[PDB]
């Protein structure tokens, strides 16, 4: 039936996407070692979507990792869940892309992809109906833009009319874990502008604060982030992979959310989000969700959607809820934020709701923003760019490896002008 | 004899359906085997085999799994053709645009092909019954297509449909206007008859009268259902007075271009009102000329009153009918259009509206359901219309429409022909 491939870039998006199959696999009952201890038939109905039935019934996640630092890759195998995917799927070449996006791009992840576009290809082959395909990754890495850029590229010329989205780590805006990231970012969000059909912004940041404030943590992980991340994922896949009312299939949400092509960019947000023992001072309704979900506090990208306005919104919701209060909250929330809502577009809100909840929470929701604090984003990412590329700083590896000034100023112009469009309409 | 082939596309025609048939079941007396463990006019609406066994006349459609995969595994899987129920591998969307021609031309065929025989096993076939969500891809444009190609082979047969209207203050979608007018236009070309119906109307009633928690879609297709089954009922039992849908067409339609007729039904009421509460066809017409207890969130007071059929049910004796309709007549809060002496049409079913177990509706000897024309629908279209052109001015959406097949002609088209409408309404309310 409707099947998604998940495509893993190199580091963070092969730890997230270890994550992604954990929570899947503890969505769908599957065992790490494949086989289904699911009490229930929605765990294998529709299951297909993510995995492929094998000739001993165990189930293999649907899935390609990609790294050209094998490390990862080799913790993953280590990893309780690396037993599920099939040793075939796994593509690496052993080299460091040093985080130059040109360097994974053009040279040495070229001679990679290949492999990697045939799984693709046998993994759609193998597939009854394509929705479409899913890239985890980070800006600013070299492998994960590089190579993911290649990958989404590659795979859109091969499927064109296949919905494609990446969810995208983004430079943090005070902080950050490594040198030369604007010029990633910048040729990345070139490619991904032009390229990609939706784009999902998380910093890590915004999620450290929220963890540490809204969770009240102390010392965690990148796990839980990736968790985090992953629940949001499970979500919107969720309201994919179980049945409910208003049930939104990816291109329809793709469809909802994006009134201009080249302004996909989102804001993801989750509810409910509440500290062990605070919880039971907390009711679930669906009024708590839509508070947590609106609240500025709780956007998992960094930004201020105060500071812009909404050109489309899309809560989808999980478990047994009334239809009521969804409608009667999404009124109130638009009719008393009014302003913080485009003007031309009524009713900016796309809803859906899953009758299946998350484990262990009788309901949960998902908030996916479309607003300008990401012109915002590509406003500090275009300052941070310019005050690099001015000096020529770091310039000579990617001339080194045979790219031209001319690709970032041209990248530079589109971000220039994608942040003007998002200050176009506002 | 006089049979009618049902139709269901989208979530909420599926659903609307599944409550409709549930209800059809519960008052024929049939299982989900399809069996019964005087009322042939069952045999209207339920097909039959060497075994037996009764079976409905209905085609569902969803360009998607979905829903009709749960109807697969439902209860009335045993009862429903598997033939009947037809699934795609995804859906329009919410765009008109694959529904109307992308998707759905890869469908439809079959799915016409199937309602043909569907029609070939009737004696007589009155008419079609449609059910979809307006403004929703799949129905939007999937009905559109079908109704097209229905009204092109089946020529004077009745086509009747239930839609959802979109609500003014809410929407489970931001592309809804955009769907909605070019349904009805493409609708309004073809379709003889269409009732509308929203759901934060139903939500207000429900609510406000039913004295109910916050509710689902579930009841609201129940209510949706008792209507659609009060109808059929007119048509499926022998009263004092019967009335064929050709006679709804007759009477409801004193244009061509304007048939929209808004459905209210009384009483409804909790169980536990219902021992306060005298039921007296007076008060229950009261409640049904009463704004607030109207399935649509217009104001029939900005309007006049062009058509108005009520059907009542159970215990009923014309007498007081027609005194409560005069009693009616007298007041003037409630006025009609000066051309027109009389709009009322009154038909008479024994048989009461049966109560589903489960149901928040309390049970009740008597019942009514009215179906009539207003302007304010007219208000309606303008401000649909008024989205619309704020939406359609900045171009937003516009290009999933174009990239799969939609050319901006047709919706200037559309929007030209909704302009029309509401001159239409305008010059008639003279
Ligand atoms: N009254 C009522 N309305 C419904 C119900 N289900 C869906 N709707 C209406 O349908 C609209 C949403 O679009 P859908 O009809 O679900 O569209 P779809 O059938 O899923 O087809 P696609 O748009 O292609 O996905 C909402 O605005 C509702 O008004 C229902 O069970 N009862
Ligand atoms: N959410 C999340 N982000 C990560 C994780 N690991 C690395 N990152 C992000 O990735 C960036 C480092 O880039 P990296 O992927 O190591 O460069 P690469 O080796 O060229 O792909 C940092 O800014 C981190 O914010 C992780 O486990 N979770
Ligand atoms: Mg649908």
């Amino acid at each position: 039936m409707r099947e998604i491939v998940h495509i893993q870039a190199g580091q963070c998006g092969n730890q997230i996407g270890a994550k992604f199959w954990e929570v899947i696999s503890d969505e769908h009952g599957i065992d790490p070692s494949g086989n289904y201890v699911g009490d229930s038939d929605l765990q294998l109905e529709r299951i297909s979507v993510y995995y492929n039935e094998a000739s001993s019934h165990k189930y293999v996640p649907r899935a390609i990792l990609v790294d050209l630092e094998p490390g990862t890759m080799d913790s993953v195998r280590s990893g309780a869940f690396g037993h599920l995917f099939r040793p075939d799927n796994f593509i690496f070449g052993q080299s460091g892309a040093g985080n130059n996006w040109a360097k994974g791009h053009y040279t040495e992840g070229a001679e990679l992809v290949d492999s990697v576009l045939d799984v693709v290809r046998k993994e759609c082959e193998n597939c009854d109906c394509l929705q479409g395909f899913q890239l985890t990754h980070s800006l600013g890495g070299g492998t994960g833009s590089g190579m993911g850029t290649l990958l989404i590229s590659k795979v859109r010329e091969e499927y064109p009319d296949r919905i494609m989205n990446t969810f995208s780590v983004v430079p943090s805006p005070k902080v950050s874990d490594t040198v030369v990231e604007p010029y990633n970012a910048t040729l990345s969000i070139h490619q991904l502008v032009e390229n990609t059909d939706e784009t999902y912004c998380i910093d890590n940041e915004a999620l450290y604060d929220i963890c540490f404030r809204t969770l009240k943590l102390a010392t965690p992980t990148y796990g839980d982030l990736n968790h985090l991340v992953s629940a949001t994922m499970s979500g919107v896949t969720t309201s994919l992979r179980f049945p409910g009312q208003l049930n939104a299939d990816l291109r329809k949400l793709a469809v909802n959310m994006v009134p201009f092509p080249r302004l996909h960019f989102f804001m993801p947000g989750f509810a409910p989000l509440t500290a062990r023992g605070s919880q039971q001072y907390r009711a679930l309704t669906v009024p708590e969700l839509t508070q947590q979900m609106f609240d500025a506090k709780n956007m998992m990208a960094a930004c201020d959607p105060r500071h812009g306005r909404y050109l489309t919104v899309a809560t989808v919701f999980r478990g047994r809820m009334s239809m009521k209060e969804v409608d009667e909250q999404m009124l109130a929330i638009q009719s008393k934020n009014s302003s913080y809502f485009v003007e031309w577009i009524p009713n900016n809100v796309k809803v859906a709701v899953c009758d299946i909840p998350p484990r262990g929470l009788k309901m949960s929701s998902t908030f996916i923003g479309n607003s300008t604090a990401i012109q915002e984003l590509f406003k500090r990412i275009s300052e941070q760019f310019t005050a690099m590329f001015r000096r020529k700083a770091f310039l000579h590896w990617y001339t080194g490896e045979g790219m031209d000034e001319m690709e970032f100023t041209e990248a530079e112009s589109n971000m220039n002008h994608l942040v003007s469009e998002y200050q176009q309409y506002q | 004899m006089r049979e009618c082939i049902s139709i269901h596309v989208g979530q909420a025609g599926v659903q609307i359906g599944n409550a409709c048939w549930e209800l059809y079941c519960l008052e024929h007396g049939i299982q989900p085997d399809g069996q019964m463990p005087g009322d042939d006019s069952f045999n209207t609406f339920f097909s039959e085999t060497g075994a037996g066994k009764h079976v409905p006349r209905a085609v569902f459609v969803d360009l998607e799994p979905t829903v009709i995969d749960e109807v697969r595994t439902g209860t009335y899987r045993q009862l429903f053709h598997p033939e009947q129920l037809i699934t795609g591998k995804e859906d329009a969307a919410n765009n008109y645009a694959r529904g109307h021609y992308t998707i759905g031309k890869e469908i439809i065929d079959l799915v016409l092909d199937r309602i043909r025989k569907l029609a070939d096993q009737c004696t007589g076939l009155q008419g079609f019954l449609v059910f979809h969500s307006f403004g929703g891809g799949t129905g939007s444009g999937f009905t559109s297509l079908l109704m097209e190609r229905l009204s092109v082979d089946y020529g004077k047969k009745s086509k009747l449909e239930f839609s959802i209207y979109p609500a003014p203050q809410v929407s489970t979608a931001v592309v809804e206007p955009y769907n909605s007018i070019l349904t009805t236009h493409t609708t309004l070309e073809h379709s003889d008859c269409a009732f509308m119906v929203d759901n934060e109307a139903i939500y207000d009633i429900c609510r406000r009268n039913l004295d109910i928690e916050r509710p689902t879609y579930t009841n609201l297709n129940r209510l949706i259902s008792q209507i659609v089954s009060s109808i059929t009922a007119s048509l499926r039992f022998d009263g004092a007075l019967n009335v064929d849908l050709t006679e709804f067409q007759t009477n409801l339609v004193p244009y061509p271009r304007i048939h929209f007729p808004l459905a209210t039904y009384a009483p409804v009421i909790s169980a536990e009102k219902a021992y306060h509460e005298q039921l007296s066809v007076a008060e229950i017409t009261n409640a049904c000329f009463e704004p607030a207890n109207q399935m649509v969130k217009c104001d029939p007071r900005h309007g006049k009153y062009m058509a108005c059929c009520l059907l009542y049910r159970g215990d009923v004796v014309p007498k007081d009918v027609n005194a409560a309709i005069a009693t009616i007549k007298t007041k003037r809060s409630i006025q009609f259009v000066d051309w027109c002496p009389t709009g009322f049409k009154v038909g008479i079913n024994y048989q009461p509206p049966t109560v589903v177990p489960g149901g928040d509706l309390a049970k009740v000897q008597r019942a009514v359901c009215m179906l009539s024309n207003t302007t304010a629908i007219a208000e309606a279209w303008a401000r649909l219309d008024h989205k619309f052109d704020l939406m359609y001015a900045k171009r937003a959406f516009v290009h999933w429409y174009v990239g799969e097949g939609m050319e901006e002609g047709e919706f200037s088209e559309a929007r030209e022909d909704m302009a029309a409408l509401e001159k239409d309404y305008e010059e008639v309310g003279v």
